[PDB]
């Protein structure tokens, strides 16, 4: 009996929770989804006076018990069904989620059973500790497979997964497989969920963002943050730190920028001699540029997802107007005043209000307890607060070597010619991915995306040298030549043309950053000379 | 490079002389009305590129409905897709959103380079102008895409207006990256007008709309008979029929359906819908207490006679409009149960977004003591009900 109960209120649910739309477009192509017939359980629910030999047998502490089992082993497997799969099954997750609660309810109108939230913290192991299973598998995931093998987009605001994987280690843990019940009902139901969230596989975007942030909370979202900071700190001071001092080493000691009488094509030979050892380099189109990749990567992440919490905060904010006496700007026209009309909508609404309701009339501990919830959810964290300046200090501490900024200037000013400094370096990077590549390799944005981009622009603007960059650039000087004169030619078998529009590209996507940069992140005086 | 312009304005007071002052008024004028007009143009173009970006980010969140998934369903039992358009092959191709984003960007950076300029001792701050368009433009946009035509009484469905609200939210975040303008309040103010009856202009708001078709599309059909009330689907189903209406029941009265209309309006607008409810089964009320006054005699008589069955076989036959107050009390509980619907779709649309307002109201409804006057306990099933809770008693009716 209470097999049965369990399975056809689980079927219900998921059925009642399921689109219509979906429904009515498959039964017109002709593969309709069966409703589940009803059924009578609830006299047998409510019995309590089972009499069999003379005793007393309460049916509904057996059901009970039976049904609280049964919940208890639908959450636990679908948060280890979320734990063997790829970070996109976050939605699924939720989905689960909605329906294991509504199934709650519907047993909870007959039967008594522990609240949601209990039973959700006892299967996320979170009732005796700060963080719980999901948290883990997200920092798990983003540590190992989503960082490393997805590019951005910022035009779509979307991640999508790269090729020619640089890792397969993750060996995530088995699936767990149990009857059909325990997983969104019957198993017909099971297929149409299925299909309904395989279209957010292949990205990651908002809607992923913002069910972490919900199922996260605060905790969540601060022990990522710091674990990501961590993981840039041994990536910048580690791997990063030697490649960079074995590429200076590598690098021209002095480097002029031809002058305008050389012309574009003369230029571009210039520059494939000056920096041939770079090109020659192997290991910087695999392991500089993909631990590059790890840490802008992750500033996108902490800035969408600070986006996506702010965001889910001003819409809770929103339905907590009525009870905050957060009245709108009503209308007014000519014959009344503002005054008279806000005072009378005040007073319409003044039963919503909550705290003097229960300063009124109500016990003490209430008064406390309504006090601080009310206070708890004013005060939030899009009211004047924000994190991604923060992260930009840290980031910026953690950079300490000299390497990154060099010595001091001859001239006592700036270094012109010297490239003893890191934009210099990552002017030879553009130089040497901006070259148009063959039909049978990839490009930095079909492996990479925007995230090398990123973290290239972040260290530049961290060391106070965005200017200098801009000023001083291979790829920009060639293009103001090519424009000022205008010729085509093969050099290196590296077309001219093809080069500049890609510099120009490249010149557009790190201005943008380097300004998203600067708006996020909010002297030295000369003497004159003496007569000898 | 385009606030050079209104910069440059502010140099048009150099050219006065103070022998020739009559001309200093005119040419002081002048400088405010180009400020004022480039700024204004300035705002106009961002916002056409806001609406541009939102509009393909809902096409692009359209893909991912679950209507679309009907024919994989279909393959399978019997025996393009999303990410494909963010992979680049290549950085010589343009699509329209990279352009459209390009142009935003270098147009915000534009805006945020001075944060105040002076001209003729007059203060102009351009983020202002922005800000503004784009709640004209967010406010104008959400009554627009409800579809709403009173020609042929057709509406969105909840579920597709609220995918449709986040992607403009995602968006205008978006902006937020580049210029330093604040958001959240732009959406508290445009989000609480449009939450009640009418909006600060005295234009029709969302809550308005959609209070509108549902008594005048879905509720009065069913009273026809073309729909009725499924207790085990939690929705309006339509009957089958020869001929079918337009639309469907069974899209709008759903859980979801009715949890996306209570994120759209809030409290507010189910409480507007509520009254509104009320109002309708007070008319109804107040015709049947016509036909039960004109049979009075005769229910009184019938009232003490419970017990004998010989009179109440002639009694009965005496009355009259027997059939109408069952068609009435038929229309009376069928708005009753769209209201328990709505109510608990508010309910558990609060539950996971203010759940400390809920649990007080909870604990404060549930150890009501009974011996209190019924003044206080109205008061309390009033808040009780515009949080969504099941009272006993509706004050509302």
């Amino acid at each position: 009996l209470a097999d049965q109960i369990f399975a056809y209120y689980k079927v219900m649910a998921g059925s009642l929770l399921l689109d219509k739309r979906l429904r009515s477009e498959c039964k017109n192509q002709g593969a309709t989804i069966h409703l589940p017939p009803s059924n009578r359980y609830e006299t047998l629910l409510k019995q309590r006076h089972v009499q069999l030999l003379g005793r007393s047998i309460d049916l509904n502490r057996l059901i009970t018990q039976r049904v609280s089992a049964a919940m208890y082993k639908s959450l636990e497997l679908a948060i280890g069904r979320f734990e063997s799969e790829d970070l996109t099954s976050i939605v699924e997750l939720d989905g689960l989620l909605e329906i294991n609660r509504m199934t709650h309810k519907l047993l909870s109108r007959y039967l008594t059973l522990d609240g949601f939230d209990a039973m959700f913290r006892e299967a996320n192991h979170n009732v005796s500790a700060p963080y719980g299973r999901i948290t883990l598998h997200v920092f798990w995931e983003l540590n190992y497979d989503f960082l490393p093998n997805y590019c951005y987009n910022g035009s779509t605001n979307r991640f999508v997964r790269t090729v020619l994987p640089f890792s397969q280690e993750f060996q995530r843990d088995k699936q767990p497989n149990a009857q059909p019940q325990y997983l969104h009902g019957s198993k017909a139901l099971n297929l149409a969920y299925s299909s309904i969230y395989g279209s957010y596989r292949n990205f990651v975007g908002p809607p992923h963002f913002q069910v972490i942030c919900r199922l996260l909370g605060y905790q969540g979202i601060a022990v990522v943050m710091e674990e990501l900071l961590k993981v840039v700190k041994s990536l910048l001071q580690g791997t990063i730190l030697q490649y960079v001092k074995t590429l200076m080493e590598v690098m021209p000691k002095i480097c002029r920028l031809p002058r305008h009488e050389y012309g574009s094509p003369g230029i571009l030979e210039f520059f494939h001699h000056q920096l041939k050892d770079i090109v020659e380099y192997a290991e910087l189109k695999t392991v500089c540029f993909q631990n590059l990749r790890e840490v802008g990567n992750a500033i996108l992440f902490c800035l969408l997802i600070e986006q996506s919490l702010s965001l889910e905060e001003v819409c809770d904010l929103l339905h907590a107007a009525p009870f905050q006496n957060i009245l709108p700007r009503v209308h007014v026209k000519e014959g009344e005043r503002l005054d008279a009309k806000m005072k009378r909508l005040e007073s319409k609404y003044a039963p919503l209000h909550l705290v003097p309701l229960i300063e009124r009339l109500g016990t003490p501990q209430q008064i406390a307890i309504a006090r601080e919830g009310d206070l708890l959810t004013k005060e939030r964290l899009c009211c004047g607060l924000s994190m991604f300046e923060v992260i930009l200090t840290r980031i910026r501490s953690f950079l300490d070597d000299p390497i990154w900024r060099g010595p001091l200037p001859s001239n006592g000013v700036m270094h012109v010619d010297e490239c003893v400094e890191f934009h210099r370096l990552w002017s030879a990077m553009q130089f040497v991915y901006c070259i148009p590549v063959g039909t049978h390799e990839f490009t930095v944005e079909q492996c990479f995306g925007d995230g090398l981009h990123w973290a290239g622009c972040m260290i530049i603007v961290l060391l106070g040298q965005q200017r200098r960059f801009a000023v001083l650039d291979f790829c920009y000087h060639l293009l103001k030549v090519q424009k000022h004169d205008g010729k085509d030619e093969i050099i290196k078998n590296v077309p001219l043309k093809k080069m500049v529009e890609r510099i120009r590209k490249f010149q557009i996507l790190n201005d943008e950053i380097i300004t998203i940069l600067d708006k996020y992140l909010k002297v030295r005086c000369f003497q004159p000379p003496i007569h000898q | 490079y385009s606030i050079a312009f209104p910069l440059l304005c502010t140099h048009f007071m150099s050219c006065t002389h103070e022998l020739c002052p009559e001309e200093r008024h005119h040419i002081g004028d002048r400088s405010l009305s180009l400020c004022n007009m480039f700024l204004d143009e300035m705002a106009k173009q961002a916002r056409n590129l806001i609406t541009d970006i939102c509009t393909e980010q809902c096409t692009l969140s359209d893909q991912l409905l679950p209507k679309h998934c009907a024919k994989t369903i279909s393959q399978a039992v019997n025996k393009e897709k999303p990410g494909v358009e963010s992979m680049r092959k290549n950085r010589l191709v343009v699509t329209n959103l990279d352009k459209l984003h390009t142009a935003l960007s270098e147009l915000c950076f534009s805006i945020n380079y001075v944060p105040n300029m002076v001209v003729w001792e007059h203060t102009f701050t351009p983020r202002e102008y922005l800000t503004s368009h784009l709640e004209i433009r967010f406010t104008k946009s959400i009554v627009g895409m409800t579809m709403y035509n009173q020609a042929t009484q057709e509406i969105a469905k909840p579920s597709e207006l609220l995918t449709s609200v986040r992607a403009y939210m995602t968006v205008l975040q978006s902006i937020e990256n580049y210029v330093q303008i604040d958001i959240t309040r732009v959406f508290n103010n445009v989000l609480l007008q449009q939450t009640q009856h009418l909006d600060s202009h005295g234009e029709p708001t969302i809550t308005s709309l959609y209070t509108n078709w549902y008594l005048e599309t879905l509720l009065r059909q069913v009273s026809n008979g073309h729909i009725a009330y499924f207790p085990a689907m939690k929705a309006f189903v339509n009957l089958p029929t020869e001929n079918e209406l337009t639309f469907n029941a069974e899209e709008y009265s759903d859980i979801s359906e009715m949890r996306s209309l209570s994120e759209l309006l809030g409290p507010y607008g189910m409480k507007f819908l509520s009254e509104s409810l009320m109002w309708h089964i007070s008319s109804q009320v107040a015709e049947l207490k016509k036909l039960v006054v004109e049979n009075v005699d005769v229910l009184t008589q019938m009232r003490t006679s419970f017990d004998k069955p010989d009179q109440m076989a002639a009694l009965f036959k005496r009355l009259s409009s027997v059939d109408s107050v069952l068609k009435r009390m038929t229309i009376i509980g069928v708005i009753l149960s769209f209201r328990s619907l709505a109510q608990e779709a508010l309910r558990d649309v609060l539950s996971y977004h203010i759940p400390f307002l809920v649990s007080s109201i909870e604990d404060f409804k549930d150890h009501i003591p009974r011996e209190t006057d019924m003044k206080v306990a109205m008061n309390v099933y009033e808040l009780s009900s515009a949080a969504g809770l099941p009272c006993e008693i509706d004050p509302a009716l």
